[PDB]
RNA sequence: GAGGCAGUUUCUGGUACUC
RNA sequence: GAGUGCCAGAAGCUGCCUC
């Protein structure tokens, strides 16, 4: 119900998210994110929607939405 | 002072009630000089759509669309 | 219709000129209540620091700090 | 008072595509 | 001359969290 990046920086207090950037006419953005049990992978139009996604990503990987 | 965008209230009446928020733009229409996008956003259940000619915009329009459907539900 | 920043000035003379750009913060220093921070800009063979009780503060006076020495720089 | 995340308004610099 | 996208930067305002 929060928005998806605070989330997961709200649900990894349990135990700190890291986050790096990666590599047509329609060009895209790529950033990573590091939670160290697993790593995920998201991609958009802007740096914004591929940090969102970015998230929205590991909060399905961790089962929460 | 300065009022709140409609953007920003959907956000805030959405973490009162852990209703999951996804804001997307549809598509994007005509040429580079004069384009048309199209937002559609759902709040848990409820939808809306904007258009307008940049995507802060159409933005917009979407909380606006959904903000009437929002008034809807009980309070606290 | 706003002022220009130091901090937004230095981007643009080092654009012009294509010199490497980085602000870093330091370090926090002092008790917890007191604590001051100190970040440090290194415009290619400028440099420059500054301090302040917050971050966004202290930014701006190592801002100034290498803006002096950008004055003191043929024009052409 | 300080830090973080998000949202947003205004403004600045740069750039790409198009008229 | 204009439009839109994108990058960077600044000021303001709102929300949530931590100290």
């Amino acid at each position: 119900g929060i928005n998806p990046i605070s989330r997961l920086a709200q649900i990894q207090q349990a135990k700190e998210p890291e986050y790096t950037l990666l590599t047509p006419r329609r060009r895209e953005f790529v950033m990573q994110v590091k939670v160290g049990n697993h790593t995920a992978e998201g991609t958009g139009t802007n740096k914004k929607v591929a940090k969102r996604n970015a998230a929205e990503n590991m909060l399905e990987i961790l089962g929460f939405k | 002072h300065m009022n709140k965008s409609e953007i920003s209230q959907v956000f805030e009446i959405a973490l009162k009630r852990n209703l999951p928020v996804n804001f997307e733009v549809a598509r994007e229409s005509g040429p580079p000089h004069m384009k048309n996008f199209v937002t559609k956003v759902s709040v848990g259940e409820f939808v809306g759509e904007g258009e307008g000619k940049s995507k802060k915009i159409s933005k917009k329009n979407a909380a606006i669309a959904v903000l009437e459907e929002l008034k809807k539900l009980p309070p606290l």
